[PDB]
């Protein structure tokens, strides 16, 4: 997997399809929920960090809207 | 409260006059990689990290460019 | 004597039972068949009288 | 226009006929409360006439929803 | 398979221990920190966050989720504990009760 | 200018609302496991909660639709909370979406009291007891009303979660014109902000409670 | 066509075919209602 | 009023049919409520002895 990977065939070595892609998307929210949410004594900061990256992309499709109050004028 | 300046005391300090050479050491070392261009045996997991420092470092320069100005949000005038 | 040497082997069986935290509600269900949710006379969910719920 | 300026006030005045809606619900919905509290075994008869009140109420609240739009968009 | 007992041992509810422990070697503990400090002020001095409204919409609903987490963290997490422990302790009883029966059979 | 947080929102040219209304569902993980985390402990004991909460009043035929007004209650309940996020875009502030919960599950439930029930349903058009000069005029009455539930049920979900959104902006935004004046008053503005978030965090759940049970009650009163 | 139908259309049928029928009845009054609505528009 | 914008109002309408109707539903049919166990310790088909 990537952090040990040092090739840039490796991208295309990957499945770039639509069931690549999903299994993709399915394999990191499993291991998310695996290592922060699906423990016994678990914490809320498995949830948090997730609206924190929701915030985030909030923040990110809100800034053509944003950019027009802006303070300075450079 | 004041352990900020007992770890400050050792990584937040201007460099001392006898260090750097060692400084540019490592300097001539990273452009020897690149001079060679064996910066490919780097695998991605360091990549990043140097990475991560070099943002940080240019955050410094960003940080001293909020302070050359006498002004935080963006420039006063 | 039929009778006991089938109540020893069930005994075995729900004495060497799977922990509860690893089991699953379908593996309850093979271990107390009383348990189960009649899905034929509550189709729909939640598969029980909500006054039971 | 005067007209279509006029048209605006006639329509939002009209719509403050549905004030007296929002409080005869709420005497309804309150006495059902008060009532039911009292006599919990008639639930299913008070309830018959807090509908039947809730509905009467409203129905004087709309006639003014019905001028509102009547002005608005009928004029 | 059995539940792990611990998570992913967060910082602040939005960093991982991973990222400190992954920049301790080059820049110390206050790296990690040092960054953070560089890249709010850089964002909010470049107009990458603009100061609006919305940010002290945003203090306030940060302000009560820090609060009623702070509040009710402990209580809703053994209350938890609590419903799982008491169908854990319910199920084993009923585990006693068919070996007694059966064994009197 | 004001209205910014309702349009939809658009990334990189891609409508990024389509991902927003799918997200809250991912807050509800599920486990085939009979003991669970926390957070699935929690949400099981809700969900049981409000189940027995809605569901109580219904006979054999009305609980049938169990799983959609629970899923109800969570979806609504789920998004307003995720609304009130900084720069978020609340999708129930939407006329449009909320017009798309509203009338079709207020449409299901008057057409199944109009296929079977139907002399039942056209009675209850007038109430038991009601005098004879006044039959005319109460069938009139409750046609229009009944018209108007779905179009009820949609606007005091839109306007009470549109409203109390625009004033935590334009409050804050007072705050923010007055950080460079007098500290205290930016302090009570402050204060007054956070008690109205909190509000708007009750709102967020009885809003989602009161779009829920109106469904439920129609139901029962066709079931 | 596999995993699809396993796991959304069986679970889903119960609900599908007779319990929301009204339901899709009343969607589409809301599409004929939409669309007349984002026609005089 | 952005509310009124009949454009992009099936860019909501879907996606909300698409998490109202489908997916939020199939993780309430992945919460089940079992049925408590008390099997009761009195079940034996017995009979007198053989007269």
């Amino acid at each position: 997997e990537v952090k040990l990977g040092e090739l840039p065939s490796w991208i295309l070595m990957r499945d770039f399809s639509p069931s690549g892609i999903f299994g993709a998307f399915q394999r990191g929210y499993y291991r998310y929920y695996n290592k922060y949410i699906n423990v016994k004594k678990g914490s809320i900061s498995g949830i948090t960090m997730v609206l924190a990256c929701y915030v985030l992309f909030s923040y990110s499709f809100s800034y053509k809207h944003l950019k027009h109050e802006r303070l300075r004028k450079y | 409260l004041a352990t900020f300046w007992y770890y400050a005391k050792v990584e937040l300090v201007p460099p001392t006059p006898a260090e750097i050479p060692r400084a540019i050491q490592s300097l001539k070392k990273i452009v020897n990689s690149a001079q060679t261009g064996s910066f490919k045996q780097l695998t991605v997991k360091e990549a990043v990290l140097n990475g991560l420092v070099a943002t940080e470092v240019l955050m410094w320069f960003y940080v001293g460019e909020i302070i050359g100005k006498r002004g935080i949000i963006g420039y006063d005038v | 004597k039929a009778r006991i040497v089938e109540y020893e082997k069930e005994m075995e069986k729900m004495k060497n039972l799977i922990p509860f935290d690893q089991m699953t509600i379908e593996d309850l269900n093979e271990a107390f068949p009383e348990t189960k949710l009649d899905k034929k006379k509550y189709p729909y969910w939640p598969h029980q009288p909500i006054e039971n719920l | 226009d005067i007209d279509t300026a006029a048209k605006f006030i006639g329509a939002g005045a009209a719509t403050v006929g549905v004030a007296g809606s929002g409080a005869g619900i709420g005497t309804v919905f309150g006495s059902l409360i008060i009532g039911y509290a009292r006599n919990p075994s008639l639930k299913q008869q008070l309830f018959s006439y807090a509908i039947l009140g809730f509905a009467l109420s409203e129905a004087m609240g709309l006639f003014c929803l019905m001028v509102a739009f009547l002005i608005l968009f009928a004029m | 398979p059995p539940l792990p007992e611990y998570g992913g041992k967060v910082r602040y509810g939005l960093i991982p221990e991973e990222f400190f422990q992954f920049l301790y070697p080059k820049t110390g503990v206050t790296g990690p920190y040092v960054l953070g400090t560089g890249l709010i002020l850089y964002a909010l001095s470049k107009e990458i966050y603009v100061i609006s409204a919305e940010t002290f919409t945003a203090l306030s609903v940060l302000g009560v989720m820090v609060y009623g987490i702070k509040k009710y963290g402990p209580f809703v997490a053994d209350f938890a504990d609590k419903l799982n422990e008491q169908k854990l302790a319910q199920l084993e009883e009923a585990k006693q009760a068919s070996i007694q029966h059966i064994q009197n059979a | 200018n004001l209205f910014a947080s309702f349009i939809a929102p658009t990334i990189l040219g891609l409508p990024a609302a389509v991902l927003i209304i799918l997200f809250p569902p991912l807050l509800i993980p599920t486990s085939k496991y009979l003991i669970n985390n926390r957070l699935i402990t929690t949400q099981q004991w809700l969900i049981k909660l409000t189940s027995k909460q809605m569901m109580t009043m219904h006979n054999t035929k009305g609980r049938t639709w169990s799983l959609m007004l629970v899923s109800l209650i969570i979806f609504i309940a789920t998004t307003n909370l995720l609304g009130l996020l900084p720069h978020s875009f609340t999708p129930t502030t939407q006329l449009s979406m909320n017009l798309a919960m509203a009338i079709p599950l207020w449409a299901g439930t008057v057409i199944m009291g109009f296929r079977s029930k139907i002399k039942n349903a056209l009675a209850h058009f007038l109430p038991q007891g009601t005098p004879t000069p006044l039959i005319p005029m109460l069938v009139i009455i409750e046609t229009i009303s009944l018209l108007i539930q779905p179009m009820a049920l949609a606007v005091r979900l839109t306007a009470n979660i549109t409203a109390g959104h625009l004033l935590m902006h334009l409050i804050g935004s007072a705050t923010l014109a007055m950080s460079t004046i007098n500290l205290p008053s930016t302090l009570i503005i402050f204060t007054i902000l956070i008690l109205l978030t909190i509000l708007e965090i009750a709102v967020a759940l009885i809003q989602a409670y009161v779009f829920t049970l109106l469904v439920s009650l129609y139901l029962h009163d066709n079931t | 066509l596999q995993s699809i139908i396993k796991n959304i259309w069986i679970p889903m049928k119960p609900y599908y075919t007779k319990v929301y029928q009204e339901i899709w009845i009343g969607m589409g009054l809301m599409g004929f209602i939409v669309y007349k609505i984002r026609a005089a528009d | 009023m952005p509310q009124l914008n009949t454009t992009v109002w099936p860019t909501m309408i879907t996606p909300m049919l698409l998490t109202l109707f489908l997916i939020t539903q199939l993780k309430m049919l992945n919460t089940n409520y079992h049925l408590p166990p008390s099997p009761k310790p009195m079940k034996m088909k017995n009979y007198n002895k053989p007269w």
